[PDB]
């Protein structure tokens, strides 16, 4: 399984962004494709999908400037968005939108010059050994679509857990996710160096699939 | 009793025929939305046992019905727990509502011919 997006690199606001995610392993009949962005010193968001069946639905924020197609039969999705800013400078990820998403390396585009999910607490200084807890509510009950994403900088985010409670596989047992309804909790047990990252939590019951805010643990 | 279990199976499996009647044969102006949802389904279905997997999507279902069904939801519940007597293994790829009740009829039609 792979998924790999073909940028432009550098786009001026005159120009519209095409960014093209080629997908190997797995067949665009079988699954929806998200679309993530994240600006260079923020978190993530999430800007469309396309179905396995053909329609698209867009972040309302973005809906009247993007377009995200697909062809079946080249095992391609292509994003394009227009009205360029500064502030769309971003890496773009895309993503396979299965029980245990599937994302892209993600591509950097620089430009020339709904279920509300709060995650708490945004930092934690910590030491070696902690147990940490890191808490991700919805707005309303997601019936636990809800992952963990654990990013270290230069890096894509890595799923540890998803459907609330499955630990991904190759993801340490220090690891567990807990929670049912509207409230969802990531439990890092003796923590360790290698665990020096931002966390990220996601829904994805409904449309946007909204991200919470981010936890910063330093040790 | 493989007889009792047949009319549970045979009253499950037309409790989802109804719903999926009743989301395919109808008007429905939410259909489309009602079709943006994704529901977990069963890496295997082949032991009563693996109703568990359906027992565990009943709530997600009873919601995007909603949108357009406790009775009903409720109905299926009580018989999915006479039925299942583990933990559910799910695959990867999700569903929407009708390939979720097409793949749930299909594994009672397939368990119902096999005990009579």
């Amino acid at each position: 399984v792979q998924l790999q997006e073909s940028g432009p690199g550098l786009v001026a606001p005159s120009q519209s962004l095409s960014i093209t995610c080629t997908v190997s392993g797995f067949s665009l009949t079988n699954y929806d494709i998200s679309w993530i962005r994240q600006p260079p010193g923020k978190g993530l968001e999430w800007l469309g999908v396309i179905w396995t069946g053909g329609g698209t639905n867009y972040n309302s924020g973005f809906m009247s400037r993007l377009s995200i197609t697909k062809d079946n039969s080249k095992s391609q999705v292509f994003l394009k968005m227009n009205s360029l800013q500064t502030d769309d400078t971003a890496i773009y990820y895309c993503v396979r939108q299965g029980r245990s998403p599937y994302w892209g390396q993600g591509t950097l585009v620089t430009v020339s010059a709904d279920i509300q999910v709060t995650q708490s607490p945004s930092s934690l200084s910590v030491s070696l050994g902690d147990r940490v807890t890191i808490t991700c509510k919805a707005s309303k009950d997601i019936y636990n679509r809800l992952a963990w994403y654990q990013q270290k900088p230069g890096n894509a985010p890595r799923l540890l857990i998803s459907g609330a409670t499955s630990l991904e596989t190759g993801v340490p047992s220090r690891f567990s996710g807990s929670g049912s309804g509207k409230d969802y909790t990531l439990t890092i047990t003796s923590l360790q160096t290698e665990d020096v990252a931002t966390y990220y939590c996601q829904q994805s019951w409904d449309t946007p699939y909204t991200f919470g805010g981010g936890t910063k643990l330093e040790i | 009793s493989t007889k009792k279990t047949q009319l549970q199976l045979e009253h499950l499996l037309l409790d989802l025929q109804m719903i999926l009647n009743g989301i395919n044969n109808y008007k429905n102006p939410k259909l489309t939305r009602m079709l943006t949802f994704k529901f977990y389904m069963p890496k295997k279905a082949t032991e009563l046992k693996h109703l568990q997997c359906l027992e565990e999507e009943l709530k997600p279902l009873e919601e995007v019905l909603n949108l357009a069904p406790r009775d009903l939801i409720s109905n299926i519940n009580v018989i999915v727990l006479e039925l299942k007597g583990f933990m559910c293994e799910y695959a990867d790829e999700t569903a929407t509502i009708v390939e979720f009740l097409n793949r749930w009829i299909t594994f009672c039609q397939s368990i119902i011919s096999t005990l009579t």
